[PDB]
């Protein structure tokens, strides 16, 4: 109790970007 | 009349680019088979 900070939308979008990036690097690495 | 700020938005900067390349790559893998 005392106003807890909440993560922003930019951070979530950033996370999704990194994850998708890992998919691209994984497919090219395994190719 | 429109603004270029929204055209260079975040979705075009990384998610659209990665999603497109990822979909194309997985399709390429399926085509190759082995």
């Amino acid at each position: 109790g005392g106003w807890d900070p909440v993560l922003p939308s930019v951070t979530i979008l950033s996370l999704f970007s990194v994850f998708l990036l890992v998919i691209l690097a994984h497919v090219l690495w395994k190719k | 009349e429109e603004n270029p700020s929204l055209f260079a938005l975040e979705a075009v900067l990384i998610p659209v680019g990665t999603v497109g390349l990822i979909i194309t790559l997985i399709f390429v893998y399926f085509w190759l088979e082995r």
